[PDB]
C-alpha cells in the first residue's frame, strides 16, 4: 500500500532507469513483456513499484521525460516495449542542445504541462503514497530546466510529499562538455531549495570504482548504471522486503538532515568485487563495512577525511545479526582516522533487511549473501562546490558564452544571484562545522 | 496620383508594406537631424532622380530591379521600356516591340547597352543614411503593381527629367527636350580607349564625388553649432527641473 | 520516425497501430527485381528506361500516365468497411 | 484598519541590507582526488594515484605535465660552452646542519 | 523530425554536392533507382532527414541544384546516381557569370533567384520540422560566391530562427587558377561572416598534400578530393542520424563552439587515413585515432593549428565503443599541450559517441576545430588584396556592374577588424 514514483528526465536519467527497471523485474520476477513469468507457476511485494492493471501485467510507476524523440523511440523499439504504458514516455521533438535557458523558459514550457497531467493521473491511484524520486544529469540542458521546472511545480502543487534526488554533477577534471558549469550553477541554485535529500552521484569516482575493483579497463556506461541501480535497489528494498529492523523513507530525512539548509549528501556501497577475486576473502561484516567507509569507496568525487562528519545512515541487507553491527559500528568509533562533530555523540542509523542482493546476467558484480549501502552527510562536500565555482568564475569574467543565455530570454542578473546561492551554501557548510 | 498620394497610400497602412521606411531612422552624420517618414521618403527619391540622369548623362543606361528600365536605343534615343511584372499589371497596354534585338540577347542587360542597377551605396551616402532603408524605401514604392491593379487611379510619376504618365492600364510617357537634346550632341562617351589608362589609380574617389552633382543638394550645416546647440539643449533637458533654488541672490543688480 | 507506408500512399481510416502493422508485414520495401547495388556498378548494368512510351505529332500528345494507379479493385468504401465476422479474431492470440 | 493623519505623507524609503559577503572558501582551487588513476600514463604509478589525501602531490621523475608533449615544433653562433650540460661541472653543493630527529 | 534541406549551387558546389549524395544513398542503402535495401531497420528510421517519400515506393534528396549554367548539371546527372536529382528543383541561365562577383552577385543573381526561392520555401514547408540549411560552393567563383551569398541572406532573413551550415572553398594563393580570386573571395567572406551561423573552410592544397602524403596514391583527382569532403560532411550529422553514447545535433556543436557571435570559422579533418599498403601494420585503436585527429598535416586547411591556440574543439567518434577512452585520450591530449591552448577556459572539448562507423569500417572519427589559427589565410588574401587593389586592376569589369570602390573599402575594413578581434583572443590572459 506504499508507493515511490520515479521520475526520468535527459538521457543520462533514461539510461540509468533502464538498468534501475531492468533490476527490479527480474528481482521481483516480472517477465520483459510485463507478466509472471511464464505458466511454469503472489506475495504482494511488487506494490511498492508496480500495479496491477486488472487483467494480468503490471505497469511501472515511472515516468520518462526527453526532448531528444531519438533515445525514448530507441526504447520503444526495444524488448521492453510491452511494459511501459505507451504515454508514459513523453517526449519532445526538439533537443535544448545543453542549454538551461532553453528547457527553463522556451522548450520545456510546452512539455511540463502534460508531464503534470502524467504525474498527477499516477499520483491519484496510489493511496500510500511514499514520496518521489528524481533522476537528471546536470551538466546537460534539458535535464537541467526540466528538473528544475518539475521541482518547482511539484513543490507547489504537492506540498509535504518528500523528494529524494540523485544528480550526476560534473567531475572535477574530465568531462564531455564546455559549458556545463553554466546550468550546473542554475540548476543548484534551483534544488537547493526544492529537493529534500540530495545524492553525489559523480562519474569519476565510479569509474575508478570499477577500475580499482572489478578489474575492467573498457568500462562504458552500463556498469555504472548497474551501479547506480544496485544502490537504489539497497535504498528501497526495506520498503518492500521484510528486515529485522526496518527503515522507511520518512526516516532519511529526519536523521540525516541537522539543518533545512544543509542536505547534501554522498553514497557509499560495498563489497564491489569482482568474481575473479571475489569471495577469496571471508566478507564478514567488519571489512565490508570497513570498505564501504575506506575514502577510496566514494562514489562521489569526495574526501571524507578533509571534514567532520554529521551523521551516517548504512543498512545491510543478507544475513547480517545485530550484534555483529553493533561490534563492527564500536570498532569504527575507537577509529582515529574517521572523526564525528561535537554536537553529534551517536550519529548511526542502521537498518536490517534479510532480502539478499539480487544479480542480473551480463553483469559484473558476484553473488553475495552479504552487503551495505551507506549514506552520510559530511562537511567535507564543500570541496566539490569550490572547485566548480572556480572552472565558473573563470568563463564568466570575459562574458563567454554569455550571449547564448542571454538570447533565450534569460535575465542578465541570474548568474550574479547564482554565485550568490553558491556562497551562500559554502557559507552554512563551514560555519556549523567548525567546535562551538 | 502626383507622386505624393503614393507616398500618403504607402504610409496609412503599415500592415500591408512593411519595413523600416515607415518609421524615422537616424542620420549617418551626427551633424544631420533625422527626418519624418514622409519627408525621408521623398528625400531619397530626389537623390535617385539627380542619379539617375548622372549615370544616364554617361553612355551607361539604368534600371530598377521590378520597375521599368532607363534605356536609350542606337541607330540615340531613351525609350523606358517597362519589366516583365509591371507588364502584366497592365492589361490594355499593347506589347508593342521598342528595341530590336534578336533571340541570343534574351535578359534585359544584355539588349541594353550600358545597363546599371542604381546601387543602394550613393544613394545612402548622398542622403546620409543607411543601404538598408533605401533598399526597403524603393521596394516599398516598387509596389505600385497593386495600386496599379485597382481601376483608374491615374499615376503621374516623375521624379525629375522623365514624365511617366499611368491610365487606367495604358502606357504613355514624355521627355525632357532639353536632356534629348543634351544626348544628341559629344556622346567619347560609348567607347572606352579615349582615356589614356593613368588615371584611374591617379585620381581618388572623393575627387570624383566632389565633383560629382551628388551631395549638393541639401546645405552643409556648421557641425560645431549644431553640436553646441544640442549639447546646450540637453544641458537645458535635465536639470531645468527646479526654478526655485537660488543659493545666489543679487537683490539689488 | 518514418513508418514507412503512411505519407505516399495515405491509408484509410484505422488505428495508428493496425495501419503500421499492416504496411510492416506487407511485402516489398525489400528485395531487388532489378538487382542493383548500392556501392555503384550495376547503375552501370541497368540501362534506367520506363516502358511505358509510344508514339506521337500529328495527333493526340498526352500519353497515359504511369503505373502509380490501381486497377480492377475500384469497388465502393462500404464494402470494406462493413462485414460481418470474416476477418481475424481480435482477440484469439492461441494459448 | 487605516487611519488618515498628516504624517502620513512623504511614505518611508526602502532600506534593506547593503550586501552579503561575496564569499570564504579555504579548500584550494586545484584539489588532486584520492584515488584519481586518471592521471598515472607515463608516470611510475601503479594504476592508483597518491590516495594519501594530500592537497599537494609532489611529483618526482615522471610527473604527468608538459607543455608541448605531442606536437610541439612549429644558430651557428650560439651553441654550448663549458658546463651548461647536466654531467659537466663536477662540483657539489654546501652543507646545511640538518635535523633528523624531527 | 529535425531534418535539413539540401541547397548546393556553381560548379564546385554541384561537384562536391553530387559525391555528397552518392556517399548518402551508399551508407543508407538506396541504389539509383531509389528502391531502399538497407541490411538493417535503423537505416531507414531516420532516412526522412534527407529523403523524401514519393508514390511508387522511391525516395528522393531534398536538394536544389541551382546555377547560371546548364553545362554542369546536364553533366552531373548523366552521372552515376544522376537520376535521384529532380528536375523541377533545377533551376539555370543562359548567360553564366565568367568569374565575376558582380554578374553572379547583381544582374543575373537577383533575376533567377525568386524561382530558387520560391521552391526552398515550399520544400521548408513541406518539411515537418526544418532543423537547418546546408549549403557548398566555392569563393573562387563568380556565380557561387556571388549567388550563393545572397541566397544565405535571402533564407537568413526568412529563416532567422533556424540554423545554417556552409562548407566554403577558400581559395589558396600557391594553386591560383583564376587572377581575380581576392575581389570576389574578399566580397563573399565580407557577407559571410556576417550571415552565416556556421562556416567550415576547405583548401584544395591542403586536400593535395593530405591525399599525396597519406594515402600515398600516384594519381590524385577531384573525385577523391569529393569523396574525403562528403565523408567528413556525413561525420558531422552521424549522430542526428543514428542512436549512440552520446547523441549531438547541429545546434548542440554551436553552443559548444562558438564563444562569441562573430568567431564563427572552423577547420575540419577525418580519421583514419590511411596508405593502402600501411593499415595491415597500424592499430586501429582509440589513441590513433585521436592522434591522427590532432595531427596538423590531417586538418582540412592549409593553416598551421600549432601557430595558434585552440580556443575550442569538437570529436565525434563514430562506432561501439566506451566513453571510458575517449575521455581519457581528450584529457590526456590537452593536459599534454598546455601551450596551445587557451587557458580562460577550461575544458575546451567535447566529445559525442555514435555506433555507426563508416561501411567497412570499425571506428572513425570527425573533427570540428576552432583555432586562432585560421587568421594566417584572411592575413594573405588581404595583403594579396590590397597590392592587387592599390593599383586599380580588374576593377573596370567590377565597376561597369553596379559597384564602386566604397564596397571594397567597407569589405576589407571589416575582414582586417575581424582579423584583429581574431587574434585578440589569442594573448588574453586571465
Ligand atoms: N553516469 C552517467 N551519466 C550520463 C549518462 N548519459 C549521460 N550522462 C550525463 O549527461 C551529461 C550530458 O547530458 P546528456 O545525457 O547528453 O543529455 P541531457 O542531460 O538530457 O541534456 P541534452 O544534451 O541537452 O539533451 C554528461 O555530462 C553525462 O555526465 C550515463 O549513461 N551515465
Ligand atoms: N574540391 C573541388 N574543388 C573544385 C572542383 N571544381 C572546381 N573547384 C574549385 O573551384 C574553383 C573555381 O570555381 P568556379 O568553377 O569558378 O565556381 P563557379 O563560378 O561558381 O562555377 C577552383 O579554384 C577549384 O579549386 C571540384 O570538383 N572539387
Ligand atoms: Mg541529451
Amino acid at each position: 500500500m506504499r508507493e515511490v514514483i520515479s521520475i526520468h528526465v535527459g538521457q543520462g536519467g533514461i539510461q540509468v532507469g533502464n538498468a534501475c527497471w531492468e533490476l527490479f523485474c527480474l528481482e521481483h520476477g516480472i517477465q520483459p513483456d510485463g507478466q509472471m513469468p511464464s505458466d511454469r507457476t503472489g506475495d504482494d511485494a511488487f506494490n511498492t513499484f508496480f500495479s496491477e492493471t486488472g487483467a494480468g501485467k503490471h505497469v511501472p510507476r515511472a515516468v520518462f521525460l526527453d526532448l531528444e524523440p531519438t533515445v525514448i523511440d530507441e526504447v520503444r523499439t526495444g524488448t521492453y516495449r510491452q511494459l511501459f504504458h505507451p504515454e508514459q514516455l513523453i517526449s519532445g521533438k526538439e533537443d535544448a542542445a545543453n542549454n538551461f535557458a532553453r528547457g527553463h523558459y522556451t522548450i520545456g514550457k510546452e512539455i511540463v504541462d502534460l508531464c503534470l497531467d502524467r504525474i498527477r493521473k499516477l499520483a491519484d491511484n496510489c493511496t500510500g503514497l511514499q514520496g518521489f524520486l528524481v533522476f537528471n544529469s546536470v551538466g546537460g540542458g534539458t535535464g537541467s530546466g526540466l528538473g528544475s521546472l518539475l521541482l518547482e511545480r511539484l513543490s507547489v502543487d504537492y506540498g509535504k510529499k518528500s523528494k529524494l534526488g540523485f544528480t550526476i554533477y560534473p567531475s572535477p577534471q574530465v568531462s564531455t562538455a564546455v559549458v556545463e558549469p553554466y546550468n550546473s550553477i542554475l540548476s543548484t541554485h534551483s534544488l537547493l531549495e526544492h529537493t529534500d535529500v540530495a545524492v553525489m552521484l559523480d562519474n569519476e569516482a565510479i569509474y575508478d570504482i570499477c577500475r580499482r575493483n572489478l578489474d575492467i579497463e573498457r568500462p562504458t556506461y552500463t556498469n555504472l548504471n548497474r551501479l547506480i541501480a544496485q544502490v537504489i535497489s539497497s535504498l528501497t528494498a526495506s520498503l518492500r522486503f521484510d528486515g529485522a529492523l526496518n527503515v522507511d523513507i520518512t526516516e532519511f530525512q529526519t536523521n540525516l538532515v541537522p539543518y533545512p539548509r544543509i542536505h547534501f549528501m554522498l553514497s557509499s556501497y560495498a563489497p564491489i568485487i569482482s568474481a575473479e577475486k571475489a569471495y577469496h576473502e571471508q566478507l564478514s561484516v567488519a571489512e565490508i563495512t570497513n570498505s564501504a567507509f575506506e575514502p577510496a569507496n566514494m562514489m562521489a568525487k569526495c574526501d571524507p577525511r578533509h571534514g567532520k562528519y554529521m551523521a551516517c545512515s548504512m543498512m545491510y541487507r543478507g544475513d547480517v545479526v545485530p550484534k555483529d553491527v553493533n561490534a563492527s559500528i564500536a570498532t569504527i568509533k575507537t577509529k582515529r582516522t574517521i572523526q564525528f562533530v561535537d554536537w553529534c555523540p551517536t550519529g548511526f542509523k542502521v537498518g536490517i533487511n534479510y532480502q539478499p542482493p539480487t544479480v542480473v546476467p551480463g553483469g559484473d558484480l558476484a553473488k553475495v549473501m552479504r552487503a551495505v549501502c551507506m549514506i552520510s552527510n559530511s562537511t567535507a562536500i564543500a570541496e566539490v562546490f569550490s572547485r566548480l565555482d572556480h572552472k565558473f568564475d573563470l568563463m564568466y569574467a570575459k562574458r563567454a558564452f554569455v550571449h547564448w543565455y542571454v538570447g533565450e530570454g534569460m535575465e542578465e542578473g541570474e548568474f550574479s544571484e547564482a554565485r550568490e546561492d553558491l556562497a551562500a551554501l559554502e557559507k552554512d557548510y563551514e560555519e556549523v562545522g567548525i567546535e562551538t | 496620383m502626383n507622386l505624393d498620394s503614393i507616398f500618403e497610400w504607402i504610409l496609412k497602412q503599415p500592415i500591408n508594406y512593411p519595413g523600416k521606411h515607415q518609421d524615422s531612422q537616424p542620420r549617418t552624420n551626427p551633424a544631420y537631424k533625422p527626418l519624418e517618414a514622409k519627408a525621408q521618403f521623398h528625400i531619397i527619391f530626389k537623390a535617385t532622380g539627380e542619379y539617375i540622369r548622372e549615370k544616364m548623362l554617361d553612355g551607361k543606361g539604368v534600371n530598377m530591379r521590378d520597375f521599368g528600365a532607363f534605356t536609350f536605343e542606337i541607330f540615340i534615343r531613351p525609350c523606358f521600356v517597362p519589366d516583365k511584372k509591371f507588364r502584366y499589371s497592365l492589361a490594355r497596354y499593347a506589347g508593342k516591340e521598342e528595341i530590336s534585338a534578336p533571340k541570343s540577347q534574351h535578359s534585359i542587360y544584355q539588349k541594353g547597352f550600358g545597363m546599371m542597377f542604381c546601387n543602394a551605396g550613393p544613394i545612402a551616402a548622398s542622403c546620409y543614411l543607411g543601404k538598408d532603408v533605401v533598399s526597403s524605401a524603393h521596394n516599398a514604392f516598387i509596389q505600385a503593381v497593386s495600386d496599379l491593379t485597382t481601376l483608374g487611379h491615374g499615376l503621374n510619376i516623375d521624379f525629375g527629367f522623365v514624365k511617366v504618365y499611368v491610365q487606367d492600364r495604358d502606357l504613355r510617357y514624355s521627355y525632357n527636350q532639353n536632356f534629348a537634346n543634351t544626348l544628341n550632341n559629344n556622346f567619347y562617351r560609348l567607347r572606352k580607349s579615349d582615356t589614356p589608362t593613368s588615371e584611374h589609380w591617379n585620381t581618388t574617389y572623393e575627387s570624383k564625388w566632389a565633383k560629382s552633382s551628388l551631395n549638393s543638394l541639401l546645405k552643409r550645416p556648421n557641425s560645431n553649432q549644431v553640436r553646441n546647440y544640442y549639447e546646450k539643449t540637453l544641458a537645458l533637458k535635465i536639470m531645468s527641473l527646479d526654478l526655485s533654488t537660488a543659493e545666489q541672490t543679487n537683490y539689488s543688480r | 520516425g518514418y513508418i514507412p507506408g503512411l505519407k505516399p500512399n495515405n491509408h484509410y481510416g484505422a488505428s495508428y497501430g493496425e495501419i503500421a502493422k499492416n504496411c510492416l508485414s506487407n511485402p516489398k520495401v525489400a528485395q531487388n527485381p532489378f538487382k542493383l547495388a548500392s556501392t555503384g556498378f550495376n547503375y552501370q548494368r541497368h540501362d534506367f528506361r520506363d516502358p511505358s512510351l509510344t508514339a506521337t505529332t500529328h495527333k493526340f500528345g498526352a500519353q497515359t500516365l504511369l503505373k502509380n494507379h490501381p486497377s480492377i479493385d475500384q469497388k465502393s468504401n462500404q464494402w470494406q468497411s462493413q462485414t460481418h465476422d470474416s476477418f481475424r479474431n481480435p482477440l484469439h492470440k492461441p494459448n | 484598519m487605516e487611519e488618515e493623519s498628516i504624517y502620513n505623507l512623504i511614505p518611508k524609503e526602502y532600506v534593506p541590507p547593503p550586501k552579503e559577503r561575496r564569499y570564504r572558501s579555504q579548500y584550494p582551487n586545484d584539489l588532486p582526488p584520492t584515488g584519481s588513476t586518471f592521471i598515472n600514463h607515463t608516470t611510475s604509478r601503479p594504476g592508483v594515484a597518491n590516495l594519501a589525501g594530500d592537497f599537494e602531490l609532489s611529483k618526482g621523475p615522471h610527473s604527468h605535465k608538459d607543455f608541448c608533449s605531442t606536437f610541439g615544433r612549429v644558430s651557428t653562433s650560439d651553441f654550448r660552452k663549458k658546463n651548461t650540460g647536466t654531467m659537466g661541472s663536477n662540483k657539489l653543493p654546501i652543507i646545511k646542519p640538518f635535523k633528523y630527529a624531527d | 523530425m529535425r531534418e535539413i534541406v539540401h541547397i548546393q549551387g556553381g560548379q564546385c558546389g554541384n561537384q562536391i554536392g553530387a559525391k555528397f549524395w552518392e556517399v548518402i544513398s551508399d551508407e543508407h542503402g538506396i541504389d539509383p533507382t531509389g528502391t531502399y535495401h538497407g541490411d538493417s531497420d535503423l537505416q531507414l528510421e531516420r532516412i526522412n532527414v534527407y529523403y523524401n517519400e514519393a508514390t511508387g515506393g522511391r525516395y528522393v534528396p531534398r536538394a536544389i541544384l541551382m546555377d547560371l549554367e546548364p553545362g554542369t548539371m546536364d553533366s552531373v546527372r548523366a552521372g552515376p546516381f544522376g537520376q535521384l536529382f529532380r528536375p523541377d528543383n533545377f533551376v539555370f541561365g543562359q548567360t553564366g557569370a565568367g568569374n565575376n562577383w558582380a554578374k553572379g552577385h547583381y544582374t543575373e543573381g537577383a533575376e533567377l533567384i525568386d524561382s530558387v526561392l520560391d521552391v526552398v520555401r515550399k520544400e521548408a514547408e513541406g518539411c515537418d520540422c526544418l532543423q537547418g540549411f546546408q549549403i557548398t560552393h566555392s569563393l573562387g567563383g563568380g556565380t557561387g560566391s556571388g549567388m550563393g551569398t545572397l541566397l544565405i541572406s535571402k533564407v537568413r532573413e526568412e529563416y532567422p530562427d533556424r540554423i545554417m551550415e556552409t562548407f566554403s572553398v577558400v581559395p589558396s594563393p600557391k594553386v591560383s587558377d583564376t587572377v581575380v580570386e581576392p575581389y570576389n573571395a574578399t566580397l563573399s567572406v565580407h557577407q559571410l561572416v556576417e550571415n552565416a551561423d556556421e562556416c567550415m573552410v576547405i583548401d584544395n592544397e591542403a586536400l593535395y598534400d593530405i591525399c599525396f602524403r597519406t594515402l600515398k596514391l600516384t594519381t590524385p583527382t577531384y573525385g577523391d578530393l569529393n569523396h574525403l569532403v562528403s565523408a567528413a560532411m556525413s561525420g558531422v550529422t552521424c549522430c542526428l542520424r543514428f542512436p549512440g553514447q552520446l547523441n549531438s545535433d547541429l545546434r548542440k556543436l554551436a553552443v559548444n563552439l562558438i564563444p562569441f557571435p562573430r568567431l564563427h570559422f572552423f577547420m575540419i579533418g577525418f580519421a583514419p587515413l590511411t596508405s593502402r599498403g600501411s593499415q595491415q601494420y597500424r592499430a586501429l585503436t582509440v589513441p590513433e585515432l585521436t592522434q591522427q585527429m590532432f595531427d596538423a598535416k590531417n586538418m582540412m586547411c592549409a593553416a598551421d593549428p600549432r601557430h595558434g591556440r585552440y580556443l575550442t574543439a569538437s570529436a565525434l567518434f563514430r562506432g561501439r565503443m566506451s566513453t571510458k577512452e575517449v575521455d581519457e585520450q581528450m584529457l590526456n591530449v590537452q593536459n599534454k599541450n598546455s601551450s596551445y591552448f587557451v587557458e580562460w577556459i577550461p575544458n575546451n572539448i567535447k566529445s559525442s559517441i555514435c555506433d555507426i562507423p563508416p561501411k567497412g569500417l570499425k571506428m572513425a572519427v570527425t573533427f570540428v576545430g576552432n583555432s586562432t589559427a585560421i587568421q594566417e589565410m584572411f592575413k594573405r588574401v588581404a595583403e594579396q588584396f590590397t597590392a592587387m587593389f592599390r593599383r586599380k586592376a580588374f576593377l573596370h569589369w567590377y565597376t561597369g556592374e553596379g559597384m564602386d570602390e566604397m564596397e571594397f573599402t567597407e569589405a576589407e575594413s571589416n575582414m582586417n577588424d575581424l582579423v584583429s578581434e581574431y587574434q585578440q583572443y589569442q594573448d588574453a590572459t586571465a
